[PDB]
C-alpha cells in the first residue's frame, strides 16, 4: 500500500534537482523534509543542508569506489562489488529505486555487481547511469536492473549502457538477456537496441548468416534474435529451422540509422577480465 | 645579523648534504630489497623475476636515468 | 576460528592491492619525471648566478639577478608542489598495506589464542 | 527544476585524470573523514554557547571529533541504550573509554608517521582533506571541552531515545514478528558452509603464514619509498631555505661591501651515484 506511491518530495543530486517517481525505503524521517540532498560522488542522502556542507568539506571521493574498466572521451565505466562497497551500493540502490518501480531492496547488495557509467569533469566522475548484474545468475541474465538518471536523459546514455552490458557478455563468451519482466521504458529501449544491432549486423555482413552465428557475434540469445526478426518481418520457417533475410525496409532503416552518428562503446578500450568467485 | 645568517646557512647546507646522502642509501636499499624479496604470492604478481618488475625503484626517475 | 576462512577473507581483501601499488607507484614515477625536468630548469638559471660569482664575486650584481631570482623561486616552488604529491601518494600505498597487515596480524593472534593455529 | 545555485559552493576542487585507468578499493567510510557531521542545531550551539567569549576556539572539525568519540564509546559500553535512554553514562564514567579510543586508525597513522622519520605535522594520504590539518589531538580536546560538549550530545542522545541522531535505515530485527514493511530493507542471509578437513586447515595455516611474510616484505618496500619521498621533501625544503638565505646574505654583504667567503653562496659538485 505505502510502497505504491511516491515516497519523497524533491531531491537535489549534485547540481540538478530531480523528481522521484516511485517509493524508496530511505529513512522515513526524510519524508518530512522539503529538500533531500544526494552527494554526487558517494550518493549519500542528507535532510540537513549543514550536514551536507560538512560532509562535502571532508569527502575526498570523486568517482565510484572501484576500478575504472572502460574509458573513452565521452564516458567511463566502473566495476563495483556489492560485497566490497556496501554503503555506496546501498546508496545507489536507494537512488535507483526512486526511478525503478520493480527493483527490490529486500536483501542486501552482496550478490550484485554494479557497472556505473560516468562522465568526467574538472571536479571528477559524475554518475549518469548504471546497470546491476548478479554474480551468479541461474537464468543467465546479463543485466538485473538498468537505469539512466532523469537529469541525463536526451544524451544517448541508455544506449551506451545496453551496449556495454553485451560487451561484457562477449568478453565472457556467453549469451545474455536482461532480467525477468522489463519496465515499460526498459522494454522500449531494448527493442530499439535489438533492432539496431540486428539490422547493422545483417547489412554489413552482406552474406547469409545463421541464428547461432548472430548469437555468437552479439551475445544476444536466440529468443531475443527471433523476436527481433519477427517484429522486423524478416523471419521465415523452412525445413524445421528459422531463417533471416533482407528486404527494402532493412536497407532503408540502415541508411537512416547510420546517418544518426550516435556515440558508441569502443570494445578496444574495455580493459576487463571476468571476476572469479570461489 | 650578517654573522647569524652565514652561520645558519651553513647549517641548512649541512642539512641538504645529509638529506642527499640518506636519499642515496634509500635508493640502494630499495633496489636490494626488490632483489632479496622477489628473487607464489607477490605484491608484484598477485597474491593468488624481471628488471621491469622493479616497480619500487622504477618510481624514481633517478633510477630510470641510470638504467638507460 | 577457521584458518581456511581467514585465508579466503585475506586473499579477497588484498585482491586489488598489487594493482593499486602499481597505479600509485607509476603516478609517483610520472611526477618524478616532471620534477627532474623542473630541476634542470632552475639549476641552469642557478648556474648562471654561480658562474658570475666565481669570476667577479658576490659584491657585483648579476646583470639579470633580480629576474633570475624570481624565476628560480618560482621553479623551486612548483618542485615543492610536485614533491608533496609524491609524498601523499607514497603515504597512501604504505597506509593501504599497513592496514591490511594489521588486520591479518589480529586474525593470526585470534587463531593462536585457540589451539587452531600453531605459534 | 534544473540547476542548483549553491552547487559551486558545495563542490570545489579538481580531480586530475591519470593516463592509466583508476585503481581503487577504499570504501566510502575511508574517504569521508570524521563520521559525525554537524547540523544547524549543532553550529548555533558551537557559535553561541561554546565560542561566544572563548579565548580558545573549538573548530567545527574538533567538535565532530568529540561527538564521534562519544558515539563510538556509547555503542561499546551501552549497546542496548534504547532499553533505558535516561540511564546513559555520564561523561566521567565514559572518560576512561574515550581515552583509549582509536578513531580512524589513529594509532596506525601515528606509528607510520613515526616509522617514516617525518614526525613533522601528521601522516597525510589521498583519503584526507587538507582542511583537517588544523585540528588538535583528541586527548587534548577531551580535557578542555569534553564535559561541556558531552552535556549537549547527551541530551540529543536522550531526545532520539538512545538511537542515532542521524536518520537511519530501518533494518530487520531478528526477534520482531515482522509485518510486510516496505521501509525494511537490505536483509542479510549468511553463507553457512561446512568446515574443511583438518589437513586443509593446516595447509591453509601455512599459506597464511607465507602470505603474512609477503605482506611484510611489501610493507618494507612501501615504507622505504615513503622514506625516500620524505627525505626528498626535506631536500626541496632545504633548497627553498638555502635560496632565501643566499639572497639575504648577498644583500647584507653588498650593503657592507665585504669580499670573499663566497664558498657557501655557490653549489659544489661531488661524487654522487
Amino acid at each position: 500500500e505505502v510502497a505504491r506511491v511516491r515516497n519523497l518530495n524533491r531531491i537535489i543530486m549534485g547540481k540538478y534537482e530531480i523528481e522521484p517517481w516511485y517509493f524508496s525505503p530511505y529513512p522515513i524521517e526524510l519524508t518530512d523534509e522539503d529538500f533531500i540532498y544526494i552527494d554526487d560522488f558517494t550518493l549519500q542522502y542528507f535532510g540537513s543542508k549543514k550536514q551536507y556542507e560538512r560532509y562535502r568539506k571532508k569527502c575526498t571521493l570523486r568517482h565510484p569506489p572501484g576500478n575504472e574498466i572502460y574509458r573513452d572521451d565521452y564516458v567511463s565505466f566502473f566495476e563495483i562489488d556489492g560485497r566490497k562497497q556496501r554503503t555506496w551500493c546501498r546508496n545507489l540502490c536507494l537512488l535507483s529505486k526512486l526511478f525503478l518501480d520493480h527493483k527490490t531492496l529486500y536483501y542486501d547488495v552482496d550478490p550484485f555487481l554494479f557497472y556505473c557509467m560516468t562522465r568526467r569533469d574538472e571536479l571528477g566522475h559524475h554518475l549518469v547511469g548504471y546497470f546491476s548484474k548478479e554474480k551468479e545468475s541461474a537464468d543467465g541474465y546479463n543485466v538485473a536492473c538498468i537505469l539512466t538518471l532523469p537529469q541525463y536523459q536526451r544524451m544517448g546514455y541508455g544506449k551506451l549502457l545496453i551496449e556495454f552490458s553485451y560487451e561484457l557478455s562477449k568478453k565472457e563468451n556467453k549469451v545474455g538477456s536482461p532480467q525477468k519482466p522489463l519496465s515499460d521504458l526498459g522494454l522500449l529501449s531494448y527493442r530499439a537496441y535489438w533492432s539496431d544491432t540486428l539490422i547493422t549486423l545483417l547489412v554489413e555482413h552482406q552474406k547469409e548468416i545463421t541464428i547461432d552465428e548472430i548469437s555468437s557475434m552479439t551475445s544476444m540469445t536466440t529468443t531475443d534474435i527471433l523476436h527481433t526478426a519477427k517484429t522486423l518481418n524478416i523471419l521465415r520457417y523452412y525445413k524445421g529451422q528459422h531463417i533471416i533475410f533482407l528486404n527494402e525496409d532493412i536497407l532503408d532503416r540502415y541508411n537512416r540509422l547510420k546517418a544518426k552518428k550516435r556515440r558508441t562503446i569502443d570494445p578496444n578500450r574495455l580493459i576487463w577480465k571476468p571476476p572469479v568467485f570461489t | 645579523s650578517y654573522e647569524a645568517l652565514k652561520a645558519e646557512l651553513k647549517k641548512s647546507l649541512q642539512d641538504r648534504r645529509e638529506q642527499e646522502d640518506t636519499f642515496d642509501n634509500l635508493q640502494q636499499e630499495i633496489y636490494d630489497k626488490e632483489t632479496e624479496y622477489f628473487s607464489s604470492g607477490n605484491i608484484i604478481k598477485g597474491f593468488d623475476f624481471n628488471n621491469n618488475d622493479r616497480i619500487f625503484s622504477l618510481s624514481s626517475a633517478t633510477y630510470v636515468k641510470q638504467q638507460h | 576460528m577457521d584458518p581456511s576462512l581467514v585465508l579466503e577473507q585475506t586473499i579477497q581483501d588484498v585482491s586489488n592491492l598489487p594493482s593499486e601499488f602499481r597505479y600509485l607507484l607509476e603516478e609517483i614515477g610520472s611526477n618524478d619525471l616532471k620534477l627532474i625536468e623542473e630541476k634542470k630548469k632552475y639549476e641552469q638559471k642557478e648556474s648562471q648566478i654561480h658562474k658570475f660569482i666565481r669570476q667577479q664575486g658576490s659584491i657585483p650584481k648579476h646583470p639579470q639577478e633580480d629576474g633570475l631570482d624570481k624565476e628560480i623561486k618560482e621553479s623551486l616552488l612548483k618542485c615543492q608542489s610536485l614533491q608533496r604529491e609524491k609524498c601523499v601518494l607514497a603515504n597512501t600505498a604504505l597506509f593501504l598495506i599497513a592496514r591490511h597487515l594489521n588486520k591479518l596480524e589480529k586474525n593470526i593472534a585470534l587463531l593462536e589464542e585457540d589451539g587452531v593455529l600453531a605459534p | 527544476s534544473m540547476t542548483w545555485n549553491e552547487y559551486d559552493k558545495f563542490y570545489t576542487g579538481s580531480f586530475q585524470e591519470t593516463t592509466s585507468y583508476i585503481k581503487f578499493s577504499a570504501t566510502v567510510e575511508d574517504c569521508c573523514g570524521t563520521n559525525y557531521n554537524m547540523d544547524e542545531r549543532d553550529e548555533t550551539f558551537l557559535n553561541e554557547q561554546v565560542n561566544k567569549g572563548s579565548s580558545d576556539i573549538l573548530t567545527e572539525d574538533e567538535f565532530e571529533i568529540l561527538c564521534s568519540s562519544f558515539e563510538h564509546a556509547i555503542h561499546e559500553r551501552q549497546p542496548f541504550l534504547s532499553m533505558d535512554p535516561e540511564s546513559i553514562l555520564s561523561f566521567e564514567e565514559l572518560k576512561p573509554t574515550l581515552i583509549k579510543s582509536d578513531m580512524a586508525d589513529f594509532n596506525l597513522r601515528n606509528q607510520l608517521n613515526h616509522e617514516i622519520n617525518s614526525h613533522k605535522t601528521h601522516f597525510i594520504t589521498q583519503f584526507d582533506p587538507v582542511s583537517q590539518m588544523n585540528t588538535r589531538p583528541l586527548i587534548q580536546l577531551i580535557e578542555k571541552f569534553g564535559s561541556k560538549i558531552y552535556d549537549y550530545w547527551r541530551e540529543r542522545k536522550i531526545e532520539v531515545n538512545g538511537y542515532e541522531i542521524f536518520p537511519q535505515l530501518k533494518f530487520e530485527r531478528p526477534g520482531e514478528k515482522e509485518e510486510i514493511d516496505p521501509y525494511v530493507c537490505f536483509r542479510r542471509r549468511e553463507v553457512r558452509h561446512p568446515r574443511k578437513t583438518r589437513r586443509i586447515d593446516i595447509l591453509n595455516s601455512q599459506r597464511l603464514r607465507a602470505l603474512h611474510q609477503e605482506l611484510k616484505n611489501a610493507k618494507d618496500l612501501a615504507l622505504l619509498v615513503a622514506k625516500r619521498e620524505n627525505v626528498s621533501l626535506n631536500w626541496i625544503n632545504d633548497e627553498l631555505k638555502i635560496f632565501d638565505q643566499r639572497v639575504k646574505i648577498k644583500n647584507l654583504k653588498r650593503s657592507l661591501n665585504i669580499s670573499g667567503e663566497d664558498d657557501d653562496l655557490i653549489n659544489h659538485k661531488r661524487k654522487r651515484p
